[PDB]
RNA sequence: UUUAUCAUUGAACUAUAAUUGUUCAUUGAAGUCAUUGAUGCAAACUCCUUGGUCACACACACAUACGGCGCGGAAGGCGUG
């Protein structure tokens, strides 16, 4: 889908990407990751869960496929019953804009620590 | 036109623009009542000789009242002509017993009689005049439809214009027994309500507490009425 | 105006009489005063309302009692009443004529041919409801039909409109009584005020009476709600509604047909 | 933009822009914010006080 | 296009079943709503979020197939300090 996912990136670098994560059933969840852990428990913002019916599976066996989509919103999915994750869609704001946003967050956090040091005195 | 059923049947077969196709998922229920059974049986045997068993079915009652019987006539997967024929025959027969006891013809309709009747249809209808719908029906599932004061040809034309516009579909399988149980339940409720009619005074209203609950209140209301009459007399007095 | 002031944080030994003495008769005139006590204990919660007629006297009392010694504590007599989108609607009044009175139940009839009697005019307006008098002015070709109910007057106007009495079309409207018409004529001859008075009510609620119900005629009444309990008599007093009312009405209408076939009454 | 759109739009009319001062728009937006929050917090409570004497109110 | 509960008995009954099948009913345990329901098929209309809605010109190039020799932005590969 001409996204060109990064060639040397991991889960700390794939954050806030619109993932298309596959499970053991095939119940594909599409949404933005915002956190993970050692067991790969993924929170998913604006997530949608898509499946294929049993009648559509005969047409899928060797065209249009009518998938069943349900809307989950902000969910938190476990890492046991998942199989694979890919990157489907890029986020809204770019890498330089995320860098400027992270510098603003660091400056705001340093200002908050200076405010806590001023309130402690 | 004429007063014969078969001539209007030929006319409604002729100029209704290929009306031989029936309606997919079509159902009609006509509950009727007869005073006697023996006169009904010959007309119903002639109807079963004319109309097949798969299209039309009949359902008797349980003989609870022993005087007024209740017979269901269920037309299932019917065409537009057989519906008009069955409704014309039954609407002639359930009024010929009161108007013409000496005519003695189960398929010849006289001129002095007007066809006026009531038939149920399922709720899943789509219409997108003499036959009207009803407001405040008594059946939870079905819709009652009324025809009033028509001749034979007007009855044929109005029933054909009604069934040419309505669209049926996807009826429940044993909905006939459901309608039987609901109809018997509703009319057993109103029969019990008529049974409650002599039991008004002193029977089941707890009169011994109801007198003492309203004994000062009606007295104070009567005092208010006497004060109202006296104040009205003072208001209308010139003096 | 009825300005309200809310006194708060009062002591326990302060009844409504002490609050009425401290509120009224001190450069003001408090119309009402009530201390909000407990629902089941009877003790005062320390709060009370005082409603006065004038707003200036209540404002002066709230300005003078702000911090006054009230049974060993403060009075706190600041006002309770007086940017949201939702406000209650407010209206003026139609100055109380005989059209805009909802209790006005007497119908002015006109357009008569000066030929109908009083009993016949009673017979025109009898089944619409109970009635009190059917007197008409002489030489004025008009009259007055006063009922008890207002729905009976609505039914009488909605039915009797456009009905020709003795080859003469009727004119139905509202109007006052004879004494109020004499008062309006006495106040209009000098043209000083010409003010009217509202017709008195029914002192509602009234459980027993059923509107638009007539009865012409011991009584063992069960007072059941499906039937009728009390009714106004036909001249007048209050009668208990018996069970043999439709029988007496049927005998009365058969007697009326028998006496009207011959000519003993025209009504 | 297109040429004929410019000859059509610049000849029809010229509309008037309304605008307010700082304290006026501040007071109006504060009243609109309190109206939005009082509409977000309110709800219709007519059925509770309209069936108050009903036998199944308890 | 496809489904919308079983069992005992009564008046007939096809019948290897816990009378299965046909018409009517008493009773017994749970008893998805949905039949305008569910699946498949297919077209048209409308509305939402995104962009460089950018700088010059409305132009005759190419077998080594296309002068990728403008100012940038978004994603990525390779190389150097």
């Amino acid at each position: 889908s001409k996204i060109q996912v990064a060639h040397s990136s991991r889960l700390a670098n794939l954050i806030d990407y619109k993932l298309r994560v596959l499970t053991q059933d095939g119940r594909v969840y599409i949404g933005q990751l915002m956190a993970f852990d050692k067991h790969m428990n993924l929170v998913l913002n604006e997530c949608i869960e898509e499946r294929v019916p049993k009648t559509q599976l005969d047409k899928l066996r060797p065209l249009n496929i009518k998938v069943e989509k349900r809307v989950l919103g902000l969910t938190i999915l476990r890492g046991e019953q998942i199989l694979s994750t890919v990157v489907e869609d890029k986020p809204l704001l770019s890498k330089k804009e995320r860098l400027v946003r992270d510098k603003k967050e660091k400056k705001q956090a340093q200002k908050q620590t200076k405010l806590r040091k001023e309130k402690e005195k | 036109q004429s007063f014969d059923i078969w001539k209007n049947l030929d006319r409604i077969r002729s100029t209704k623009k290929n009306a031989g196709q029936f309606i997919k998922g079509s159902l009609l229920i006509l509950p009727m009542r007869t005073e006697d059974k023996q006169q009904f049986d010959e007309c119903m045997d002639e109807l079963h000789k004319y109309i097949s068993k798969d299209i039309l079915r009949c359902y008797p009652q349980k003989e609870q009242k022993d005087e007024g019987m209740l017979f269901y006539i269920v037309l299932k997967d019917f065409n537009i002509l057989d519906s008009c024929f069955v409704l014309s025959v039954l609407l002639a027969f359930q009024k010929r017993l009161w108007m013409a006891p000496s005519e003695k013809s189960y398929f010849r309709v006289p001129k002095n009689i007007n066809l006026t009747g009531s038939f149920y249809l399922p709720k899943n209808i789509e219409t997108g005049s003499s036959i009207v719908e009803v407001g405040f029906n008594v059946v939870p599932d079905f819709q009652q439809f009324q025809v009033k004061a028509c001749h034979v040809s007007k009855f044929m034309n109005e029933l054909s214009n009604f069934f040419s516009q309505v669209e049926f579909g996807k009826c429940e399988a044993n909905v006939i027994n459901y309608f039987k149980r609901e109809y018997n339940r509703t009319y057993s409720q109103i029969s019990l309500a008529l049974y409650e009619l002599p039991l008004i005074g002193d029977g089941l209203f707890d009169i011994k507490s109801y007198i003492s609950k309203t004994r000062p209140i009606i007295e104070t209301s009567k005092a208010q009425m006497i004060k109202h009459i006296s104040e009205m007399k003072a208001y209308n007095e010139i003096s | 105006n009825n300005c309200s002031i809310f006194v708060g944080d009062l002591a326990p030994n302060v009844t409504e009489s002490q609050l009425f003495e401290l509120f009224i008769n001190r450069y003001a005139s408090t119309s009402h005063a009530k201390i909000v006590h407990d629902q089941v204990t009877g003790m005062s919660k320390g709060y009370g309302f005082v409603k006065f007629t004038n707003s200036d006297e209540q404002q002066l009392a709230l300005s003078e009692m702000q911090g006054v010694f009230l049974n060993g504590r403060a009075i706190k007599v600041g006002p309770t009443s007086g940017m949201s989108q939702f406000i209650y609607p407010v209206q003026q009044q139609p100055s109380l004529n005989h059209f805009t009175d909802p209790n006005n139940t007497t119908v002015f009839i006109g357009g008569l041919s000066s030929l109908v009697t009083e009993d016949e005019l009673r017979a025109y307006f009898q089944p619409f409801g109970t009635i009190v008098y059917v007197k008409i002015p002489v030489g004025k070709c008009c009259g007055f039909v006063q009922y008890v109910d207002r729905l009976s007057a609505e039914a009488a106007i909605a039915g009797m409109q456009g009905f020709p009495i003795a080859n003469s079309r009727v004119r139905l409207s509202w109007g006052r009584s004879a004494k109020q018409t004499a008062l309006l004529q006495q106040a209009m001859l000098s043209n000083s005020l010409q003010v009217q008075q509202q017709q008195p009510g029914l002192q509602q609620p009234n459980y027993g009476y059923i509107p638009s119900s007539t009865c012409e005629a011991n009584v063992s009444s069960t007072m059941l709600p499906g039937c009728q309990i009390l009714n106004y008599s036909n001249p007048q007093q209050v009668i208990m509604q018996g069970s043999e009312a439709v029988v007496n009405s049927t005998n009365a209408m058969l007697n009326r047909l028998e006496q009207g076939s011959n000519g003993f009454m025209f009504a | 933009r297109g040429r004929k759109e410019r000859e059509n739009s610049s000849q029809n009319e010229t509309l008037k822009v309304t605008c307010l001062s700082n304290k006026e728009k501040r007071h109006i937006m504060h009243v609109k914010k309190m109206n939005q929050k009082e509409l977000a917090q309110t709800s219709i409570d007519t059925l509770k006080l309209l069936y108050d004497g009903s036998p199944g109110y308890s």
